[PDB]
């Protein structure tokens, strides 16, 4: 029942999901429904709504690619925060050594978070602010560098990995596999994580039989998205580090340099 | 005490 541990322990941890995007995603957000932002327009417009105007320790007359880096990296400190929680819940994982619990995290919480970016994701945009604006993939790109660059390669990969329509089941347990990997630098007890991630895998691998009869080399396409991910992420830990040194006004959450610090 | 030390090792 391992695999409905994780997918129970998925569903109560993250507050979104491939279920809940497509269905903001199809137009059946009756209450509230996204705000789409295409231009610079409708992004003040949308941030009349969705973002508090404090008086003086204020996002308001920053740069727009700025106000959208803020937001970006809000929502992913608390799926990092989500993810955690999430990892606790991974049978063996909360029996770690603290140190391997953080190495575990560090290296994998952004490779999780890009492969379930996807699932928010279409040829044309992406949500945000917890489901309640749409930013077209278009007007991410016509904003000024570094910072157009940043979004274009996981609209790439989203689309080659929602290709392979994916359910929450599956994706919850690709997401554990993320985290229980024993190839992370400066791990200690190797072998038992190794054995923790051929647990996780083989329930992955039993699971697609399972849910996806119909393409039976779906396991080794999943293998070849970890570690196009795992690339997604030392590229796109390049680009984090370009905005940190050289953006004075984008200034990086505490918790995100400290995973991006020497990984 | 780092910040991903304190998320892990929340109750
Ligand atoms: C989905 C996402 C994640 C991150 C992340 O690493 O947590 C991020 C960052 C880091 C530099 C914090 N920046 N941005 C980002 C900023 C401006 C624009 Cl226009 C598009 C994307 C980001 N998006």
């Amino acid at each position: 029942s391992l695999a409905k541990r994780i997918y129970e322990a998925y569903l109560k941890n993250f507050n979104m999901n491939k279920v809940k995007a497509r269905v903001i995603l199809s137009g059946k957000a009756s209450n509230n429904p996204p705000f789409v932002i295409h231009d610079m327009e409708t992004l003040c417009m949308a941030e009349k709504t969705l973002v508090a105007k404090l008086v003086a320790n204020g996002i308001q007359n920053k740069e727009a690619e700025v106000r959208i880096f803020h937001c970006c990296q809000c929502t992913s400190v608390e799926t990092v925060t989500e993810l955690t929680e999430f990892a606790k819940a991974i049978p063996g994982f909360a029996n770690l050594d603290l140190n391997d619990q953080v190495t575990l995290l560090k290296y994998g919480v952004y490779e999780a978070i890009f492969a379930m970016l996807s699932s928010v994701m279409n040829k044309d945009g992406m949500l945000v602010a917890y489901g309640n604006g749409f930013i077209t993939r278009e007007f991410l790109k016509s904003l000024r560098k570094p910072f157009c660059d940043i979004m274009e390669p996981k609209f790439d990969f989203a689309m080659k990995f929602n290709a392979l329509e994916l359910d929450d089941s599956d994706i919850s347990l690709f997401v554990a596999a993320i985290i229980c990997c024993g190839d992370r630098p400066g791990l200690l007890n190797v072998g038992h994580i190794e054995k923790m991630q051929e647990g996780i895998v083989h329930v992955l691998r039993l699971h697609l039989q399972s849910n996806h009869p119909d393409d039976i080399f779906l396991f080794p396409k999943l293998l070849q998205k970890m570690a196009d991910l795992r690339q997604l992420v030392t590229e796109h830990a390049q680009l984090v580090q370009i905005i940190k040194k050289t953006e004075s006004d984008a200034a990086l959450h505490p918790l995100l340099q400290e995973i991006y610090r020497d990984m | 005490p780092s910040l991903l030390k304190k998320l892990l090792l929340a109750p």
